[PDB]
């Protein structure tokens, strides 16, 4: 399971209530990543059907 | 002769001992007596705890 | 996987040959560099 | 103890701790 | 296997005189 | 190259230092430098070899247990007061790769010499093996 | 332990391999390194 | 005569003490000749002027 | 005062090799000695003078060598400067001691730690070379070769390209140098380099 | 030819004037450039202004606040995408999975691992998503190589 969150402030506090608020279990928490997007930087080499 | 070197040398190892109290003048021709012939004659008596 | 392991007397022996390497190391002194006899060169290090 | 350098705690070896630098680490249409 | 010497190449390479 | 001797050889040596420190009913370090212990048995001292007065190397623990990474920083041994190089025993020690190819060598090299020793009549002597005469794993020695 | 702090005893002493398994989770194999994280990180942002 | 002539050189190892002055505390010298040459019995040379005179 | 600062110096780097394990530490101990600053050749040489001193050639000094050249520049021109040195002062040393430094150099050559540069300082001509060079380039090339595997040895001496050029080795061509030169490389079992400069009798 | 984006920060670090020099420091290191260094108005500080990816902002401000002796607060705030320098679909790039991608090879690194983790198949079948006939006239084109 992954979590988005705004930095890792909002992370710290999230993880916080998770641990401790609502399901009080002990968790693995994974080194944070950035979310990436794909774009397109020029225009296709040939046509496609 | 490399730990004699390394601890500061015959004269340096002596400073930390009473070999001056002895009187002797030169360490050269000195030696040391394993037994004091008074071990050597209770070796085998039987001897109290 | 490329490393053949083995223990033998009080020793353990990790043989990793040269074409599995594909990694830089420093050729410790516990690092035995195993010859070949046909070519007169080094194939393998054992890690001991 | 500090970025995973060192041992929970001298007590048990014969030693201090004090972890050094390497000081001889390479860091290269 | 053939013998690294010979009576004079070593390796196969002859040894080289002057003449 | 076994990290986990090297920690062991620190600590036992250190409680055979303690026995030592025990017996005179006082452990204080500064009672004992290192002259106690490691200067010769003709000098009154203990006579004892060292072998943990030396820098234990040390890596990040998170990527120990998974791959062989570069000795970042090193973690003390025994610890001298004062400076004192204490020599390390292994380093009067040949390596046992080394001793082999010695071996390897020396042996062939005997074997070409005994060779030309008995195509002529003369007598395989002494003061012709002076410069292997103590190696090979069975030491050259063991002829003579 | 911040270097110029105190030291203390782990308070901690379960860290045994009793899983027996690295949980193909912390794997290097699927972790970007950018940089080391350091235990600054680790004391001030605790939970994450 | 062979036998107590051990005597010496349990004599000089008995200087287990102030032995000699170690190669690494040498302290320069005057008059030295130590600087000379070297035994070798086999050079890599002496191959060529037994396989090749040999053969002739 | 220089004599006992030097001795002091010489015996702070004796024990502070002879007190360690492995190269990384040796060197780093190595390091936090404080020496002038035109003496890092007194490192490098008691260096070598250490590892020539021991019965058997332990990869240790090697990679103490290979390390401090890693290091830096100075260092790496220390060691080739050191090299120039012990080669024309080789015949002053046992055999033990001759394939010592040997196998230190031609372990600092196969790791492309000091360039082979240093070659343009050997000759092969017998105006110029003794038995005790002869055997000191018999021990580092056959060393180099199981190292390298005379496979990759044939590019790194035929293709110089940068101010190694071999011309002792391979000597300009003149007088009876090549013959000796040929059948040199040929009795140390190297054979396969010397045919390219085999065919230069037949053109002379 | 298909591009990887990266979100970048906007950092806003209020130091006073001796602490320029470590921020600069940390950004080049970090992967980040200053748009903006001026002096506040009104105030003894020195207003710095910057940008640096997210992927890159680990731990930034703890960075910024231990060097500069608990001076120099920021605040990092999400602005826009930013193109990863490298090529995504670049299979002469093998990275040794121990350091970080030192640019022009940071896309395929950031792709492959993404692609672990999401638990992808790292093949990323080309030919999966055109027809046979489509890489006949890939084959016609002669860039059918790179796919």
């Amino acid at each position: 399971h992954t979590i988005f969150g705004t930095g890792e402030m909002y992370m710290d506090c999230l993880l916080y209530d998770l641990r401790t608020l609502y399901s009080e279990i002990e968790i693995r928490v994974s080194d944070p990543v950035a979310r990436f997007c794909e774009t397109a930087v020029d225009t296709s080499s040939i046509k496609c059907f | 002769v490399d730990v004699i070197q390394a601890l500061g040398g015959v004269e340096g190892i002596l400073e930390h001992t009473m070999f001056k109290a002895t009187g002797f003048p030169s360490w050269e021709g000195l030696f040391w007596e394993k037994a004091s012939g008074f071990e050597e004659s209770m070796k085998f008596k039987k001897l109290t705890n | 996987n490329p490393n053949l392991l083995f223990s033998m007397t009080g020793f353990e022996v990790r043989i990793l040959p040269k074409i599995r390497q594909n990694e830089e190391f420093s050729l410790k002194d516990g690092v035995w560099n195993l010859t070949d006899n046909r070519t007169k060169q080094r194939t393998a290090q054992a890690f001991i | 103890s500090y970025n995973g350098i060192g041992l929970p705690t001298p007590r048990g070896s014969g030693t201090n701790g004090y972890v050094m630098r390497n000081l001889s680490h390479v860091k290269k249409v | 296997i053939v013998p690294p010497s010979v009576n004079a190449s070593v390796n196969g390479y002859p040894l080289v005189d002057v003449n | 190259s076994t990290p986990e001797l090297l920690d062991l050889l620190v600590k036992c040596e250190s409680k055979i230092q303690t026995r030592v420190k025990i017996s005179l009913n006082s452990k204080m370090p500064s009672r004992f430098p290192p002259a106690v212990f490691y200067s010769p048995k003709e000098l009154g001292g203990l006579g004892m070899l060292s072998m943990g007065h030396v820098l234990i190397p040390q890596s990040d623990l998170r990527w120990s247990k998974q791959t062989d990474t570069g000795i970042t920083h090193f973690r003390s041994g025994m610890t001298t007061n004062g400076e004192h190089l204490i020599p390390n025993l292994y380093r009067y020690i040949q390596p046992w790769e080394s001793e082999f190819i010695d071996s390897q060598r020396v042996w062939a090299e005997y074997a070409m010499k005994r060779q030309e020793a008995l195509q002529q009549n003369r007598r395989l002597t002494l003061e012709d093996l002076e410069d292997s005469w103590d190696r090979g794993i069975p030491r050259i020695n063991t002829l003579f | 332990a911040i270097p110029g702090g105190p030291k203390f005893e782990p308070l901690y002493k379960d860290e045994a391999p009793e899983m027996e398994d690295w949980n193909e989770f912390n794997d290097i194999y699927k972790l970007i390194i950018r940089h080391p994280i350091k235990t600054e990180y680790r004391i001030a942002f605790p939970y994450l | 005569x062979x036998x107590x002539x051990x005597x010496x050189x349990x004599x000089x190892x008995x200087x287990x003490x102030x032995x000699x002055x170690a190669w690494f505390x040498x302290x320069x010298x005057x008059x030295x000749x130590x600087x000379x040459x070297x035994x070798x019995x086999x050079x890599x040379x002496x191959x060529x002027x037994x396989x090749x005179x040999x053969x002739x | 005062q220089t004599n006992a600062s030097l001795v002091n110096l010489r015996k702070s780097i004796y024990l502070t090799i002879m007190s360690s394990v492995d190269f990384e530490e040796c060197c780093h101990k190595l390091l936090k000695i404080d020496l002038p600053e035109g003496q890092e050749i007194e490192l490098c040489n008691m260096v070598i003078e250490c590892n020539s001193q021991e019965r058997t050639y332990a990869k240790f000094y090697g990679l103490i060598g290979e390390r401090f050249c890693k290091l830096s520049r100075t260092w790496r021109s220390t060691y080739e400067q050191c090299f120039k040195n012990y080669y024309e002062t080789i015949h002053r040393y046992e055999t033990n001691r001759l394939r010592n430094i040997a196998l230190f150099f031609a372990n600092l050559l196969s790791t492309d730690s000091i360039g082979w540069e240093v070659y343009d300082c050997v000759r092969l001509t017998e105006d110029d070379t003794t038995a005790s060079s002869r055997i000191f380039l018999k021990i580092m090339f056959q060393e180099i070769v199981e190292a390298l595997g005379l496979k990759s040895l044939v590019e790194r001496l035929h293709d110089p390209n940068l101010v190694p050029y071999l011309h002792g080795l391979f000597p300009v061509d003149e007088a009876r140098n090549v013959r000796f030169s040929i059948n040199y490389f040929t009795s140390i079992g190297l054979g396969a380099l010397t045919e390219e400069m085999r065919e230069y009798l037949l053109t002379m | 030819s298909p591009r990887l984006m990266e979100p970048v920060y906007m950092v806003e670090v209020h130091a006073p004037a001796d602490s320029l020099p470590i921020i600069y420091d940390l950004l080049t290191r970090r992967r980040g450039h200053v748009l903006q260094d001026i002096p506040r108005p009104g105030s003894p500080l020195y207003l710095v202004r910057a940008l640096i990816p997210v992927i890159d902002s680990c731990g930034f401000e703890t960075d910024l606040r231990v060097h500069t002796q608990g001076q120099a607060m920021c605040q990092m705030v999400f602005d826009h995408w930013q193109v990863v320098p490298g090529d995504p679909l670049d299979k002469s790039i093998k990275p040794k999975p121990l350091e970080p991608a030192r640019g022009s090879d940071l896309a395929r690194d950031f792709l492959i691992k993404t692609r672990r983790r999401k638990g992808l198949v790292e093949d990323v079948s080309t030919t999966r998503y055109f027809d046979q006939e489509m890489i006949d006239s890939l084959k016609e084109a002669g860039v059918v190589l790179s796919l």
